[PDB]
């Protein structure tokens, strides 16, 4: 439900994030690549157990740590 | 028969602003033509599908938004890290770089763009955020500046080592024909002035704050078309009035019926109007985003040997900031200064021989001959080696007499 | 009635100056247009500059000179021929017109 | 194992031609749909900006 | 009605001079300022000015 919180959407699994509240996902705090965007940095994705929803913040990539010599 | 050749130089660095993104906006089209009415919604149905179509191409715009923004950033595999070093070899970063200290991952330059442009109507009208936020588009800027200061020419190249600065100043030197001894000779010197500049640019970023005028000419245009959108409902386009509870609780269904429908006519057109100038404005911006990362590309990653396409002068590098719904370049450039007159020659007279340089050309200041590059005054001894025979003294126009020596000989019968 | 049409804000006397300034400072000041400078570089230096640009040594150009300024000359001269002759030349700005 | 070397050239010059700028107009809206006419300037006052 | 479509074919052809005018600013600051080495950019063959 975008624009909205949900404190009042069930007049008209719960999750609250900066695009709306989200229904139906489960919340994790790990990052990976965008499948499904959402908005605002957050990204959806299916996989499994079943194969469920998982919402997560998005990841912009893999560290690389090139050495330091002059 | 004169030329002038420079005999001093200065660093210039000059900022440079393109729009990429736009605002996203969803309308609903129902709300606003007959909102919270029924029978207007029933009145409406008989004119198709007029709303669907508006939807479908604002959905179209706001994905395309998010496309530009990807296609302009989203350029570099993997994430580098701003090295715990600043041996650069006399160079100033820190006022690009991100500082460790603060709350937010922006720099100083980055701060005061942001604050330079500090500067209701929710009626069935709705604003989407972008799926980037802002620390993502820093983070990008980031890595991108610390890969390329850190990795030079092996940049995308997965494994890489740290090449020092100096090296990648000597390379860029060496693309616009000028030998590397100069940065080697000059170097503080040239530190100094970088320094400088940059110090002028924050300077003049924090005094004047009309700067951003290509970016608030894009927000001020959006936010008048949304105002003019807006306060078109008030219009009752030669019906009754401008409220259907009015014509509801004042008129009979029979011609209710027609007021309801010439103010379904007109906000219709209002709306068709609206639609199609959004369009046309995307399209625009569409086409300033591939110009931007067209720039991106050419200037970021590599050096450019279009004229004028990175800023006035001979181009060395260039640093990319972030900017709201906008990037900022930062190009230095090199330009040439103290110019001094000297008499040229196109060819030297030999025994019998026409003699022209390898590369450069030949100056004298009265008595003696010299061959020099063309963009700093460096003579040198003319000999055998720096010159290139071909033909005679005959057909040459303009040819003078001297002599060309060879060091080989002395050692030869010594 | 409502139809109005507004001047230009440059006259086409300023743009014919521009265009006369830009060919006599690439024509004058060679390489080094946009600098001091305020002398002239002798032609055929910057001819033989850009013939070495694509890979051709200067002497071709320094033995050649006469031969190629004629052709310049005569290639100049049938342009202009041409475009005295036919006068369908300029249909890109009169469609915009029409 | 056959290569060709020009031993000749030629100076060759052509035209090219780009439209710069358009032609500038200002229209009257009130004077075209309404002229002369105080009534019809009254009817289109309601029809907004 | 007849105004609204005239302006909005005026916009459009305006977006196309625009575009115009930006390749030839290009071509002016590449050709005549300096030596161009894209191919086909500034005439038929090896540029010279
Ligand atoms: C080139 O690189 C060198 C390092 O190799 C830099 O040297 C130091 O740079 C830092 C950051 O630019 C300087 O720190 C700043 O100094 C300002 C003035 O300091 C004088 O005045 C204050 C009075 O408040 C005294 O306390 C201080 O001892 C000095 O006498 C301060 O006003 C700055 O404070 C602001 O920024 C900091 C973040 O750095 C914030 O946390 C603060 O709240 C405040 O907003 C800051 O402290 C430092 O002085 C430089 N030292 C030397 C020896 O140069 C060069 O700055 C750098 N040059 C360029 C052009 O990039
Ligand atoms: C490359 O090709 C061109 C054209 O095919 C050659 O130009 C020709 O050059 C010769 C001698 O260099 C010219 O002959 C001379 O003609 C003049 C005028 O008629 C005459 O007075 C001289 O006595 C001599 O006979 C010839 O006219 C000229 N062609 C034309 C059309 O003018 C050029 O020589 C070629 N380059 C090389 C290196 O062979
Ligand atoms: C969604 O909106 C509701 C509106 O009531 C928010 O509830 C209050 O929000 C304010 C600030 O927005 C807080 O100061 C109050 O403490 C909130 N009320 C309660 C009882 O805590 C709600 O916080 C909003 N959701 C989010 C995530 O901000
Ligand atoms: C170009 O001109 C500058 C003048 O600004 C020269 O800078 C001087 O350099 C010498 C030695 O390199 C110093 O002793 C002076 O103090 C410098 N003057 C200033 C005002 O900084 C610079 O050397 C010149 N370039 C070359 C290659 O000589
Ligand atoms: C300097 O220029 C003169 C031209 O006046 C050259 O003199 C000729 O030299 C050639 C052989 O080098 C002789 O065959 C001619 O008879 C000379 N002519 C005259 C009028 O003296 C002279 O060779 C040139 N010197 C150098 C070092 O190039
Ligand atoms: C995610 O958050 C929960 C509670 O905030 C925490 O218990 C859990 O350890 C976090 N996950 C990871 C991988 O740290
Ligand atoms: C420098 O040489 C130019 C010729 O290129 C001449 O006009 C000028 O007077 C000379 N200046 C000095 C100071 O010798
Ligand atoms: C010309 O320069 C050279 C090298 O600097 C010098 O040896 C010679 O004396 C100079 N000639 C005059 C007339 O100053
Ligand atoms: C410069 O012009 C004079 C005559 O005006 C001429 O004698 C001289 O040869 C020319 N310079 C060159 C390098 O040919």
């Amino acid at each position: 439900y975008q624009g909205v919180n949900c404190t009042e959407v069930p007049v008209a699994n719960v999750f609250q994030t900066r695009a709306g509240c989200l229904i139906g996902a489960e919340h994790v705090n790990n990052s990976y690549e965008c499948d499904i965007p959402i908005g605002a940095g957050i990204c959806a994705s299916y996989q499994t157990a079943s194969q469920s929803i998982i919402a997560y913040t998005m990841s912009l990539g893999e560290e690389n740590s090139v050495a330091y010599s002059n | 028969n004169s030329i002038a050749i420079p005999t001093n130089f200065t660093i210039s660095v000059t900022t440079e602003i393109i729009p990429v993104s736009m605002q996203k906006v969803s309308v609903d089209c129902t709300m606003y033509i007959c909102g919270d009415s029924e029978e207007c919604s029933n009145l409406l149905l008989q004119y198709g599908s007029f709303c669907t179509q508006l939807n479908r191409a604002l959905h179209e715009i706001a994905v395309e938004q998010d496309k530009n923004t990807q296609e302009v950033f989203a350029q570099v595999k993997q994430i580098y890290k701003t090295p715990p070093i600043k041996d650069f070899g006399g160079f100033n970063f820190s006022q690009i770089l991100p500082d460790p200290s603060k709350p937010s991952k922006r720099s100083a330059i980055e701060d005061l763009l942001f604050n330079k442009v500090t500067l209701q109507k929710f009626n069935g009208l709705t604003v989407l955020p972008p799926l980037l936020t802002d620390e993502m588009i820093a983070a990008y800027t980031s890595a991108l500046l610390a890969g390329t200061i850190t990795a030079g020419w092996t940049f995308g190249a997965g494994a890489a080592l740290q090449i020092p600065f100096a090296m990648q100043m000597a390379y860029r030197f060496n693309g616009i024909g000028v030998t590397q001894n100069v940065l080697y000779e000059n170097q503080k010197l040239i530190a100094n002035q970088f320094n400088k500049a940059i110090g002028k640019i924050q300077d003049g970023l924090s005094s004047t704050a009309s700067a951003l005028g290509k970016l608030q000419d894009v927000v001020n245009q959006n936010a008048q078309a949304l105002n003019t959108l807006v306060k078109q409902l008030s219009s009752n386009f030669g019906a009754i009035s401008s409220v259907l509870n009015d014509i509801l609780s004042r008129l009979d269904p029979p011609e209710a019926e027609v007021q309801i429908d010439r103010l379904i006519n007109g906000r219709l057109q209002a709306l068709n109007t609206y639609v199609t100038q959004q369009l046309i404005r995307a399209a625009e911006i569409r086409a300033s985003a591939n110009l931007a990362a067209e720039k991106m590309s050419e200037c970021v990653l590599g050096q450019s040997k279009r004229v004028d396409f990175c800023g006035k002068g001979y181009h060395l590098m260039s640093f990319p900031q972030s900017a709201p719904h906008g990037v900022v370049f930062l190009h230095v450039t090199y330009v040439p200064t103290q110019y001094k007159n000297f008499t040229t020659a196109p060819a030297i007279c030999h025994n019998g021989k026409a003699h022209f340089p390898r590369e450069g050309v030949f100056v004298s200041n009265g008595t003696h001959w010299f061959v020099t590059q063309r963009n700093f005054y460096e003579p040198q001894i003319i000999t055998t080696d720096n010159t290139f025979v071909s033909g005679d003294c005959d057909v040459v126009i303009g040819i003078v007499n001297n002599t060309v020596y060879d060091p080989l000989q002395p050692e030869l019968d010594s």
